[PDB]
């Protein structure tokens, strides 16, 4: 009949069946973007965890503060409970 | 730890001591009572980064280590970091679950030797050379003598062309003596703090110095 390239008329199933496609495409997108920044948000908060771990020892290293009970260095040099 | 008590009387380690725990004498009739010692517990050791670099490096040395023959130079080694045979064992098995070390009931001899896995073989290699060339870079007095690195430099490569086991053997000797010499006025002190992770986990955070008794 004709020759000319396939070319499939605009119908309603078709353009239904594209924005499926988008919509999948979408929902895909979103949600892979929203783990990516859930996963900066995690990584950046446990290096401020760890910062401010860093800045407790070291405040602690100057202030004489073991966090260790009222006793001194003796209980834990006997290991006995640690 | 303390002598007198988690070891029999005159048994001492030549590792790092901990900051500010008092060595206190403990009289020779002291002994437990079983169920106490049965219900004793133990302070957590560092099992980490540096304290696993240092046994890597060890064992990089001394590919075949036995028990004992791994213990002895650890002591010997003067980059020792470790306190305790306790804290050693506690360092082995961690990097045995990471998946460094490897243990072979030999066939010559009943005893236990080590090996490094070879895919962490590479790992090694470049961690030892990494602190190699930082504690060259760090030492400030090092190169000071041109005459004498040139020297040292001679001797290395007549070590290489020739057999060097005679040579390392005299080498370790020496590097022992001079642990004791070091050990005589400097220590490495060790402090640490406990935290509690986000996971609800307690750790200790743990850094070392170097103090002078004199």
């Amino acid at each position: 009949e004709s020759r000319h390239l396939p070319v499939l008329p605009m119908t309603p199933r078709i353009v239904f069946e594209h924005a499926n496609e988008k919509r999948i495409d979408t929902a895909k997108r979103m949600r892979r973007d929203r783990r990516r920044i859930e996963e900066l948000k995690t990584l950046e908060f446990w290096g401020w965890y760890m910062k401010l771990q860093r800045v407790r020892g070291r405040w602690c290293r100057e202030q004489g503060v073991s966090s260790r009970g009222v006793y001194g260095p003796a209980v834990d040099a006997a290991e006995l409970w640690g | 730890w303390q002598s007198g008590v988690h070891t029999p009387h005159g048994v001492v380690y030549r590792g790092a001591k901990m900051k500010n725990w008092p060595e206190q004498r403990i009289p020779e009739n002291f002994k437990f009572t079983e169920e106490q010692r049965f219900r004793t517990k133990a302070i957590p050791r560092d099992v980490g980064t540096i304290p696993r670099n240092f046994v890597l490096g060890v064992l990089y040395r001394h590919q075949p280590c036995e028990v004992g023959g791994l213990w002895e130079h650890c002591t010997n080694d003067p980059e020792i970091v470790l306190d305790s045979k306790r804290h050693l064992r506690e360092v082995l098995k961690q990097a045995r679950e990471e998946g460094f070390v490897t243990f072979e009931r030999d066939a010559i001899s009943n005893e236990w030797l080590c090996f490094l896995t070879r895919e962490r073989y590479e790992e090694v290699q470049r961690i030892v050379t990494a602190k190699s060339e930082a504690v060259d870079t760090h030492s400030g007095l090092r190169g000071a003598a041109a005459t004498e690195t040139s020297t040292y430099a001679e001797k290395f490569r007549e070590m290489n062309v020739e057999a060097k086991e005679a040579h390392a053997r005299r080498l370790e000797e020496e590097v022992a003596n001079t642990t004791r010499y070091l050990r005589r006025f400097q220590q490495r002190e060790i402090d640490y703090l406990p935290y509690t992770d986000l996971n609800g986990k307690v750790n200790f955070m743990w850094w070392y110095e170097t103090r002078d008794v004199q």
